[PDB]
């Protein structure tokens, strides 16, 4: 323009390429957003209910293929026959089975005693891991509703109870609705009310890491800003280890014995798992917790194989490399490998080629090559969410954990290139400089294979900080019964005498602002940590002393109730301006108000005792011409405490001259107007 | 985010100095060169001026309508953008905005309400206008400065409500004219804020 | 000299509908580069005006890609793609060819489209308690009319008359017009209007 | 051996018998038969896809949403070609009852 | 020389925007890429094969 | 979608004339100032000349190396880049590009290799390369022009054959030396293409 | 005067693993708008050009995320965050401030990594129908070395020309055939090399 020859054109350009940086971030942030797992709940066999007791079966080296299941009432005796070609006998004679399939609380989920009975396990488990993955998110469960927040969950569809066409006498129609995979998405989408994407997708044993790899998909885009990504195989008849032993697929002992020279086939066992997932910077804008970030995911069928179970070993390169260049990493940046490792004979000899040609390519750093079912048992469709749930406790305990079978490997397979160290021993795993990046890989019998690259969370330096002790706030507990109320405090009461000197205002904000406002109340505002423990104990029988205890139906709905006189004492509110400033300042506003209408000010009135407001030109209650504002004021000021609380009146009513305070709080008359 | 907050508004009598302050944060200020872009009340935007960046001199380039009066700064190190507004006159007063390019306009700011007004704070004179035999309306002539807020039955009628932007007379007051549309007998509290007087009509033919 | 830009200053908009705002210049806005130097800028109503699109056709980022851009050196287009109640204010073509420019055109009034209305003239003859303040006030209230483009007259004459006009609402989508004769203590001892709404002047007095 | 998705949308309901009880010959094959999971892996290994051949369970919106699932594996480029569909053949009066 | 900055910005600025152009054009083929339907098989109800 | 496909390489004398065409497709060609960049066999890029934009007008700057010698030119009605090369010498024996700009050089053609040498068409004179007592290798000394040929065993040991890249001498010739490293005997096939010279080497130590 | 831009000329990759290829200018090379005038280009062995990343920190559309730029105008640094196949070649430094420019730089001379390799040296003596042909050769070859900085001296200097071939793929080593174009007396009067392959000069003659 004047200067030069460049003072216009060299703004047109600054724009072209802020601009070209917002619109190439735009396509980092499509197709390569990170996915942070924002949470993790899981129903492992090992009596397995949290994560915290999974990293208490992988790190202690437990295997939790105990035995086959006797809380339904199997007909074990047949499933075992000298003869193995009986049509209804099992070769499994064990396997990792839980007992959290024949238990449910229908009552909490909304469900009559007899809609639930026909709710397939595989569904129930979900509607439980639902509410938890989300209690332990933060995210209180009950408040996504009409949020874009979609359930993918993996399911292989397992048959529950009477056929559709044989209808018992309480389940009729809901047996087709309560066990259809349909609505083991949709039953979590309906009760915790999200309105996203709500797809039970199907791909065997990898829909738990093709519902996890739909999900990611689904939140790069966006259609959903948040996401549940799973899957469940709870096997409710033994109709699934007496097909598969009928092609000699089982081992005669229930375990996955990956990588080893005893290998047997699968080790069947049956679990669940549920991801909360959202895009990183959703999850650190919101302040959700990050454990780990899914970088990528690849969904590739094993094509023409050998046969429909069989497994293809150039499918799974091109997944180890499709989900290695969409994450935007390398083959040597993947620390440890979460492997299916099937404990096949023919897989995973087919499965680990398959790794030394996808990872063990010249690797600096041997490849730790681990397989949670080996410790837990093949999840099934749960299986590759039960690896990013060991590789995600992996991250954050900084210990790679045993593949407890695998001391003698297996001579099919060619471990000379020192590329990938099978883990054997726990191998420790520290946050260095590099990220901390693993593999699970999820391939299944239809011929499905599915690779998830995750990497550890962003290291957070400061985030939630200390800032100094103060003023306790209540300890909120509510529960659907008043059961699981006693439980509440008796669970929570637990998790301070396991983690004592737990921050109060800690156990005040991830139960108040972690939870759901549930029906059967017990909050208790305690002094503290050990007043509270008592308090705890105390409503673990049912006793409430310094508890509030009450029930409600998700009632809300205050209303301030406003006394007009009767309730001064002689020193009101001497400490609560003094405690907090929302109280003291909450009476300035009234006391500028109440400056140009009344001499005497309220600043001092409340502040000084009856003992000591002798001296000061007000009497403690006879002054009505003063008393009588300061009530209104001290009436004003409290109020807006409430408000300031979060507790908002559906109604204000007055008496006499708390009609006053109450046209004050209402808006029709200014604080002003009806302080004058 | 690039931010361009503003501040730096007021009330003046004409020939005062006045300081217009644009906070910038989220780009580089010494690259960009900042312009200060007028809207006077319900008109099309006018340029005021704009600062070359340091690196392209620092020169500053105003209209032929302020030369002499307006000057414009810039400093990173405190990475505020200054419009200095001496010897106002009565057309200062407008929204005076603060946008991050001298030919190229981004950011543009929020729009910082200056006034150059030769009045004082009076409260309204509240002028019914009785239906012709229809609407019922009342006028709230020679008030300021603006806020005003005009509802029709306290707040309880709002079908038909039209409250008139306020209009400037040549004696520097303002005059807003609220009418309601309504077959009948109807109350109208004009609320002069900077002065609380509020002012009650009732109206009849 | 200096370049004349001119637009379609009172484009209509329905929403759902693409609609088109042009760009005319005198001269011509291709500068040697094979860019043009002409802008689109959006006030949004009662808002920081916006950079819709720079050097002609480039739409700047966080700007909805309905708003499409092209043009010669001296006829240009913006093309909305697709007009939502967000896409109404003025649409200022805005040229970068010479700088400095004192104003940023009379800018493209766009609103909300509906048909013709009827422009509700209402005369309120002043409050006798004002001619008791000392001033005078008749008041020609139009009411619900859309096209704004009403000439509103004071005869048996005008200059004395002083404009009042709010945008357009969103059930009715219509304007109002306020055009006050604030006035003087004698010379009180009619108004009508020209807008499309009617045809014929319909002239109602005090 | 192309980069080719199978998305089909189908309801578990309930073909042959109970797989506890197995069968004559439908023995080893009964599971591969009553499966979604295969009922879009049996397809892309007939042909040879070596897309994400993956299965949909939202009942009667199955198949829409195996189109759309489709639609983004072509919007993002995961498969250059996909098969999206739904099936329900009702062997069984079960879901009528 | 090349005549100073007028030939130059002005060349980086058909790229940064010859970029933009092909970077947004990205943007709308990752969101909203129109997929075909290539062809359509149905058995349906009745004699539809 | 843009390319830049070039033609006009080929062999000439010191002392000659040539012409070096880029056809344009894709873009707007009277847009962009276009360049001529050239590679001498296996060194870094030298830039020879650009013509700029006939919207910007301008001129055509040269190097120092070529001015006087070389003229640049351009046609939008027929969207052709010109580098007519005049007065050639021994230094012109390169690859010639042509690419999209006179100071951002976007696009870029396959690169004519543009050739002036003083030799005439002669095969081979393949010398064989006896071993000490190891490796067994043949050269192809004085052969001209490029292409060149020489597998071993006729096309059957393809491992540890390195074919030893042209090397020009002051005569003009081309020189490869092609060798195969194995313990023992083998047999080395020159075919010189312009000419059809095909011969072939037993070597033993 | 003019910008001197150098680089690392000879640095090594090894794929997989993120490189930094830096360029050091004399002149400063950030411009008034804020800018820097630097430009990377590559050119992959026996291509056409192509650009990478202009204005010193802009990737060129068409180039892949791995090619990043960060640094000012005098000391930049091209980051490649992932070295497959694809990233290597002649990476030039290339500024835009002053352009008349000659030259594309040196340019940075990118290889495939391995460890160091001990170049075998095969002293040939020329054929001797060739000294019945007029000419003499004798040929010293390096062949499988790896990095390529190995010169071949003539002993007991100066005629000696030069054939190196790009790096191979199986061993990615280099080979070079020095060659002692000759005349036919002076045959009747040995080769060795420096390349820290080894460290003492291995000297084998005719």
């Amino acid at each position: 323009m004047a200067s030069t020859d460049s003072e216009k054109v060299a703004e047109y350009l600054r724009r072209a390429t802020l601009d070209l940086r917002a619109a190439r971030q735009r396509i980092r942030e499509l197709e390569g957003e990170p996915v942070a797992v924002v949470a993790m709940a899981c129903r492992l066999p090992g009596g397995v209910s949290t994560p915290e007791e999974f990293w208490e079966l992988l790190s202690e080296g437990r295997d939790a293929v105990a035995g086959l299941p006797t809380d339904r009432g199997w007909d074990l005796d047949s499933l075992f026959h000298p003869d193995p070609t009986r049509s209804g006998t099992a070769h499994q004679r064990g396997g990792g089975f839980l007992t959290e399939a024949t238990a449910f609380d229908p009552a909490f989920f909304g469900m009559s005693p007899r809609e639930a009975l026909a709710v397939d396990p595989q569904q129930r488990l979900m509607l439980e891991l639902s509410w938890e993955v989300l209690e332990r998110a933060g995210i209180p469960p009950t408040s996504l509703q009409a949020s874009p927040t979609g359930v993918f969950v993996g399911l292989i569809p397992q048959e529950y109870g009477p056929r559709l066409a044989e209808g018992g006498e309480g389940v009729e129609g809901y047996l087709m609705t309560g066990t259809t995979t349909s609505v083991a998405s949709g039953r979590i989408a309906y009760t915790l009310g999200l309105e996203g994407p709500a797809i039970s997708v199907d791909t065997a044993c990898s829909s738990s890491l093709v519902a996890v790899h739909l999900a990611c998909q689904s939140l790069r885009r966006g259609e959903s800003s948040l996401a549940m990504a799973g899957g469940v195989t709870v096997m409710p008849t033994p109709g699934m280890l007496v097909d598969f032993s009928r092609m000699n697929s089982l081992a005669p002992d229930g375990r996955c014995k990956a990588f080893s020279a005893g290998a047997n086939g699968f080790g069947m066992a049956e679990g669940a798992g549920m991801l909360l997932l959202e895009r990183l910077s959703d999850a650190r804008r919101n302040g959700h917790p990050v454990l780990a970030v899914l970088r990528g995911t690849a969904v590739n069928s094993d094509g023409a194989s050998n046969g429909l179970s069989a497994p293809n070993g150039r499918a799974q390169v091109r997944v180890i490399q499709q989900a290695l260049a969409e994450s935007g990493l390398g083959p040597a940046d993947i620390d440890a490998v979460e492997a299916h490792g099937t404990g096949t004979r023919l897989g995973d000899p087919i499965e680990a080629r398959a790794l030394f040609e996808a990872y063990g390519r010249d690797r600096e750093q041997p490849l730790h090559l681990g397989s949670v079912k080996s410790n837990l048992g093949h999840t099934q469709a749960a299986a590759g969410v039960a690896g990013v749930i060991k590789m995600v406790l992996a991250m954050r305990a900084g210990t790679l954990p045993r593949t407890l079978h695998a001391s003698e490997r297996s001579k099919e397979i060619d471990w000379s290139s020192g590329a990938i160290s099978l883990l054997d021993e726990p191998e420790p795993w520290p946050a260095g400089a590099r990220p901390r990046r693993a593999g699970v890989s999820s391939f299944g019998i239809s011929g499905t294979n599915a690779h998830a690259i995750i990497e550890e969370a962003p290291q957070v330096v400061e985030g939630e900080r200390v800032e100094a002790g103060d003023v306790v706030a209540p300890w909120v507990l509510s529960a659907s019964s008043a059961e699981g109320l006693r439980a509440q405090a008796a669970r929570l009461a637990a998790h301070l005498r396991e983690h004592p000197g737990q921050d109060p205002r800690d156990i005040a904000y991830s139960l108040a602002t972690g939870r759901a406002a549930l029906p059967h109340r017990a909050a208790f505002a305690p002094v503290d940590e050990s007043a509270a423990l008592r308090v705890l104990d105390g409503l673990a029988t049912g006793n409430a002393d310094g508890a509030a205890v009450g029930t409600s139906r998700a009632q809300q709905r205050a209303v301030f109730v406003f006394p007009g006189q009767g309730w001064q004492w002689a020193g009101m509110a001497v400490d609560l301006l003094d405690t907090s400033p929302v109280f003291a300042a909450a009476l300035r506003e009234c006391a500028d108000a109440l400056e140009p209408h009344l001499d005497f000010e309220v600043i001092p009135f409340l502040r000084a005792e009856a003992a000591r407001r002798e001296q000061d030109a007000a009497l403690s209650t006879e002054r009505v011409d003063v008393v009588q504002p300061v009530m209104f004021a001290v009436m004003v000021s409290l109020a807006s405490m409430w408000r300031a609380h979060g507790v908002e009146p559906a109604a204000v009513i007055g008496h006499s001259q708390g009609e006053i305070a109450a046209a004050c709080v209402a808006g029709a008359l200014s604080l002003d107007d009806a302080a004058r | 985010e690039v931010q361009l907050v503003q501040s730096g508004g007021g009330l003046v009598q004409p020939g005062r100095s006045l300081r217009l302050s644009c906070t910038a944060s989220g780009f580089t200020f010494g690259d960009y060169a900042m312009s200060w872009v007028r809207q006077a009340p319900g008109k099309g935007l006018e340029w005021v001026g704009f600062i070359r960046s340091k690196a392209y001199g620092g020169t500053t380039e105003y209209a032929a309508s302020v030369k002499g009066r307006f000057t414009i700064s810039r400093d990173d190190s405190k990475s505020i953008a200054y419009l200095q507004m001496n010897s106002l006159k009565t057309e200062d007063t407008a929204v005076y905005y603060c946008t991050r390019g001298g030919t190229l306009f981004d950011y543009w700011g929020q729009g910082t309400l200056v006034t150059v007004s030769s009045a004082s704070t009076k409260g309204p004179s509240v002028f019914p206008l009785a239906p012709s035999s229809a609407a019922l309306g009342c006028l709230v002539k020679d008030y300021f400065p603006e806020p005003v807020t005009v509802s029709w039955n306290s707040g309880a009628l709002t079908s038909g409500v039209h409250t008139f932007p306020a209009v400037l007379q040549s004696s520097g007051l303002y005059s807003l004219s609220s009418v309601v549309t309504v077959p009948s007998t109807y109350i109208c509290n004009v609320n002069h804020k900077p002065s609380n007087t509020k002012v009650d009509k009732k109206v009849e033919p | 000299d200096v370049v004349m830009t001119q637009s379609p200053l009172s484009l209509p908009v329905t929403p759902g509908e693409p609609a088109s705002i042009s760009c005319r210049s005198s001269q011509s806005l291709l500068h040697s580069n094979g860019y043009n130097y002409l802008d689109w800028y959006l006030q949004k109503p009662g808002q920081s005006p916006q950079l819709l699109i720079y050097l002609g056709s480039n739409r700047a980022s966080g700007v909805p890609d309905r708003f499409s851009g092209s043009g010669s050196g001296t006829d240009f287009t913006l093309k909305i793609s697709r007009v939502e109640a967000e896409d109404v204010g003025v649409y200022y073509c805005m040229q970068s060819l010479q700088t400095p420019r004192l104003t940023f055109g009379p800018g493209t009034k766009v609103d909300i489209k509906r048909t013709v209305a009827a422009p509700s003239v209402f005369i309120f003859p002043p409050s006798d308690e004002q001619l008791k303040s000392g001033t005078a006030s008749v008041v020609c209230l139009l009411n619900n009319f859309y096209p704004r483009g009403a000439k509103v007259q004071w005869k048996v004459q005008s200059g004395n008359s002083q404009e009042s006009v709010t945008e357009q609402d969103s059930k009715d989508s219509t304007y109002s017009l306020s055009s006050t004769l604030t006035l003087s203590k004698a010379d009180y001892e009619a108004c009508e209007v020209t807008h499309q709404g009617l045809s014929s002047p319909v002239t109602k007095s005090f």
